[PDB]
RNA sequence: UAAGGUGAUAUGAACCGUUAUAACCGGCGAUUUCCGAAUGGGGAAACCCAGUGUGUUUCGACACACUAUCAUUAACUGAAUCCAUAGGUUAAUGAGGCGAACCGGGGGAACUGAAACAUCUAAGUACCCCGAGGAAAAGAAAUCAACCGAGAUUCCCCCAGUAGCGGCGAGCGAACGGGGAGCAGCCCAGAGCCUGAAUCAGUGUGUGUGUUAGUGGAAGCGUCUGGAAAGGCGCGCGAUACAGGGUGACAGCCCCGUACACAAAAAUGCACAUGCUGUGAGCUCGAUGAGUAGGGCGGGACACGUGGUAUCCUGUCUGAAUA
RNA sequence: AGGACCGAACCGACUAAUGUUGAAAAAUUAGCGGAUGACUUGUGGCUGGGGGUGAAAGGCCAAUCAAACCGGGAGAUAGCU
RNA sequence: CGAAGGUGUGCUGUGAGGCAUGCUGGAGGUAUCAGAAGUGCGAAUGCUGACAUAAGUAACGAUAAAGCGGGUGAAAAGCCCGCUCGCCGGAAGACCAAGGGUUCCUGUCCAACGUUAAUCGGGGCAGGGUGAGUCGACCCCUAAGGCGAGGCCGAAAGGCGUAGUCGAUGGGAAACAGGUUAAUAUUCCUGUACUUGGUGUUACUGCGAAGGGGGGACGGAGAAGGCUAUGUUGGCCGGGCGACGGUUGUCCCGGUUUAAGCGUGUAGGCUGGUUUUCCAGGCAAAUCCGGAAAAUCAAGGCUGAGGCGUGAUGACGAGGCACUACGGUGCUGAAGCAACAAAUGCCCUGCUUCCAGGAAAAGCCUCUAAGCAUCAGGUAACAUCAAAUCGUACCCCAAACCGACACAGGUGGUCAGGUAGAGAAUACCAAGGCGCUUGAGAGAACUCGGGUGAAGGAACUAGGCAAAAUGGUGCCGUAACUUCGGGAGAAGGCACGCUGAUAUGUAGGUGAGGUCCCUCGCGGAUGGAGCUGAAAUCAGUCGAAGAUACCAGCUGGCUGCAACU
């Protein structure tokens, strides 16, 4: 899920730093997964 | 006699919740977010004075942050600060 | 097999802490070792 | 100084501003949580527990300040013990800690080399400790010289890998003298006479020069290729500016700049000048640094390893004369 | 009563087999010894490197010990490869 | 109008090389002659990265075990629901400390991590979640030990250490039951309590310490007795009348719970009380302690498990009654007794005994000193206020800790059901929790772990290695030797089940009703109901076998060494 860039809870929405849960940021967990495996 | 200004820079917010829509409906107890050095007296003067009410007891407790990872960069959320506040029955509030 | 790390933070904290380096005139030496290579976590004191 | 802004990833939202308290830059200020020399006591750093005093109180209690240690000074007090002294307490001033190198000092290696190794070397090196300053240290001849003379200290080039030292091995290695950089001399051990007289320090003021934001800053068009011209081909212009960088390919003339010309409300350095405060200047007559020099023993430093070994230092025992 | 007896917990580790790029940088399985004592265990503390400690094997001192580890002298030296 | 670089081709030189050009590429390159080099790599068990090989091989982490139906879903051996099966059950269950630090719960996703798939997850992402006067920490107190004003010592650094100050693993006030959340509860709610400080009134009036004394305050082993936790049975209440012969009964299943506190003061343990006088002691004092006397009374006091009553007309309670988003939510609610057995828990910090002779300090109680003198303070009641802060989720013998792993290892404390059993062993089960994150087949050699084995029975072998065997209780009986304790469980042997009788269940244990007495109660006799209940003898009876399973010594002889543990 997106991070919160900041969120209106007026009626509830706004902007979100798509985290997204973001394979591609677990893509770099996975560039990390390399990282720490080459450690 | 705790000061005016304190008492305005104790309370942060109130905390939404399913357990705060319980408190507050059946031990009419609101949940507020309150700051981190606040004590207990400092928060039963700031609900009997800003929200002119009448409190029975309050109970604290200290939420510790989570960990977060945006992206992939590692970072933890800050601690705060929850208090149970009982108001004394009869007393309701917005 | 029991290994050789048992951990206990009070007796980490009284051997490798902070006010058992700065007690001594080698422990502050320590101290001065990694703040010149710049060190994040000076010590193990939380 | 300004027409654009509310730092970044990083949009967006809600807003500010456009001739001047929008923003930005600089100067002086204000605030400056907690730990940390950490300094109220403690402590497992970022935590725990207080005391006194002055204020408030809607009596629930809030707020603020102060309280470390040591050195020095002063006051009061004050034992055994008469005075006394030790000791106690207050108060004031200061210190404390950090930090790259350079510097002075107190200690002080070994590997290695010697084709082994113990004297020696490595090396007074590495390292530890103490203390200081922007430099420190040293420093104004009980010095050299050679019968001529020089004239504090420090640094550079020679002298010279010389003279020497040395299991005379490995290796260590000057000085005199010469050329230069730079140059500056004074005071107390003491009275007087004339008395505040030079200089220095401090503090002001004033001028100049900087510094900490800034301002202006020249001069090119057409055409071809090409996604795009700064390129090619033409024709001009600037230059105390063809340093440099950027712009859709390589730009003196697009931009930022550059040469050059200026600029500071405020703070500050440095120069001068001068006020004030303090400081003493000069002349005469004197005086001329004693457990010291030197010596014995043991070590150390001098290039010099005790040698025929001068000189210097001193742990120990002694111990002069004194223009 | 007992450094008494048999025997679980607990402590230990005699034998065999497995495994030996293991499940495991020393273990499992079946048996084995002690098990009120010179017992065992938890927490905290103390002893520091030519030093500690040691019912003593040159044993142990963080999977490292006929002198720990780390940093430095240090690019030790190497007539040897 | 296409540089370097890359990739080809052609040509050329004796060689290192050179030139031209095609393609890619899309912006730099550089003649000549001189100059300077981090100037040319195939090796150094060379350094770094990428990619091979073995090879789609070994393995997929305890041989506790799975099968089916339905669901979801793109897809199901692994997820959810359900019915069966199996495993632990002194643990493979539950609660914690340490340690970790959000792993907790909900929604959602499946790239990666999960030794397979994955719709799942301790994985990713978002949200939510930890509530205390009584639990714990902080705090008061100190141990070992550390720091250490001054101080003593030391080339410097610094070492030791007084007053002190830190330091738990130990001492110090107080809360229980029930209910509830997706996730917290001795923290919330309901009920009922408790503690310590304050201030204030009122009565009363010796208060006072950095000092004195007491207390805290302490060992090992052993023996019983009293209890309780808890269990069993009976009774009671509710339900049932049986898929296959029988089962209205001497039948089956389930339930039968209740706290802190307050009052009583018991079993039982210790103890002589009381008054006055005096006193070289306790740094001074003391009314306190200690010590001398005298008198009087034998009977006062301290401690104390449990029980009983209350708490409790309550709560809980099998089940029902109803709605239902099938999760649930609401309402109602019977009986709720007795006997026996019984702890390693409690009385017990006790009693007895031994030698190896068994923390400190504060809190608490008391005494006075200076001081205060009618003020301060003291305790007594009542009222009122306060009790802050931090922790609290989750794992915790483990997939979350130490082991590089979701590792067959290691890890301190607490609870301790049933049947058999001496037992916390062991076997089967309960509560509760799991089936160990690759499966499906086949049923070769060989290996691993086991089962049985003709005849023989150590001939194997370095060697009876390993296996096999023995194994219990009771009784009989038991050698050399000896330090007189032993050896010795020597060796060796007999009995062992079930049923009936003795005795419709005995001896024994427990002990009611009832009655009597009393200085009256948690009393003392008597009394035996009821419950429980070995062991033995006799007769019979079944099987090949009665310590039938698990469990559970092989024995003896000679000798070396060391006394032994
Ligand atoms: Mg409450
Ligand atoms: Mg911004
Ligand atoms: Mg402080
Ligand atoms: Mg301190
Ligand atoms: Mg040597
Ligand atoms: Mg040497
Ligand atoms: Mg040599
Ligand atoms: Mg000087
Ligand atoms: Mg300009
Ligand atoms: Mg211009
Ligand atoms: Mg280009
Ligand atoms: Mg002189
Ligand atoms: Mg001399
Ligand atoms: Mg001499
Ligand atoms: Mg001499
Ligand atoms: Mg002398
Ligand atoms: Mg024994
Ligand atoms: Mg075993
Ligand atoms: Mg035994
Ligand atoms: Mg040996
Ligand atoms: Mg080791
Ligand atoms: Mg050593
Ligand atoms: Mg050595
Ligand atoms: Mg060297
Ligand atoms: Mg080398
Ligand atoms: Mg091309
Ligand atoms: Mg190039
Ligand atoms: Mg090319
Ligand atoms: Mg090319
Ligand atoms: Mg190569
Ligand atoms: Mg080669
Ligand atoms: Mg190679
Ligand atoms: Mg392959
Ligand atoms: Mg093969
Ligand atoms: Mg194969
Ligand atoms: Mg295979
Ligand atoms: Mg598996
Ligand atoms: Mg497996
Ligand atoms: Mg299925
Ligand atoms: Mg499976
Ligand atoms: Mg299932
Ligand atoms: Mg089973
Ligand atoms: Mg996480
Ligand atoms: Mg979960
Ligand atoms: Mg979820
Ligand atoms: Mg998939
Ligand atoms: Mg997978
Ligand atoms: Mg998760
Ligand atoms: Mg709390
Ligand atoms: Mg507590
Ligand atoms: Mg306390
Ligand atoms: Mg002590
Ligand atoms: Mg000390
Ligand atoms: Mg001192
Ligand atoms: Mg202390
Ligand atoms: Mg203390
Ligand atoms: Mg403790
Ligand atoms: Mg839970
Ligand atoms: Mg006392
Ligand atoms: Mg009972
Ligand atoms: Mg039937
Ligand atoms: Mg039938
Ligand atoms: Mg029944
Ligand atoms: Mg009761
Ligand atoms: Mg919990
Ligand atoms: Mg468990
Ligand atoms: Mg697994
Ligand atoms: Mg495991
Ligand atoms: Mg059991
Ligand atoms: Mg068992
Ligand atoms: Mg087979
Ligand atoms: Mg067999
Ligand atoms: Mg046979
Ligand atoms: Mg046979
Ligand atoms: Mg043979
Ligand atoms: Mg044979
Ligand atoms: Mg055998
Ligand atoms: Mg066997
Ligand atoms: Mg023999
Ligand atoms: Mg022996």
């Amino acid at each position: 899920t997106g991070i919160v860039k900041w969120f209106n809870a007026d009626k509830g929405f706004g902007f979100i730093t798509p985290d997204d849960g973001g394979a591609d940021v677990f893509a770099h967990f996975s560039a990390i997964q390399m990282s720490g495996y080459r450690a | 006699m705790i000061r005016e200004e304190r008492l305005l820079k104790v309370l942060r917010a109130p905390h939404v919740s399913e357990k705060a829509s319980t408190a507050m409906e059946k031990s009419n107890t609101i949940v507020l977010k309150v700051a981190k050095d606040a004590t207990k007296a400092e928060i039963k003067a700031a609900v009997q004075k800003l929200f002119e009410v009448e409190v029975e007891v309050v109970n604290t407790l200290v939420v510790k942050g989570k960990v977060k990872r945006h992206g992939q960069r590692i970072g933890r959320r800050s601690d705060w600060k929850k208090a149970y506040v009982t108001l004394k029955e009869g007393q309701n509030l917005d | 097999m029991k290994r050789t790390f048992q951990p206990s933070v009070l007796k980490r904290n009284r051997s490798h802490g902070f006010r058992a380096r700065m007690a001594t005139k080698n422990g502050r030496q320590v101290l001065a070792r990694r703040r010149a290579k710049g060190r994040a976590r000076l010590t193990v004191s939380k």
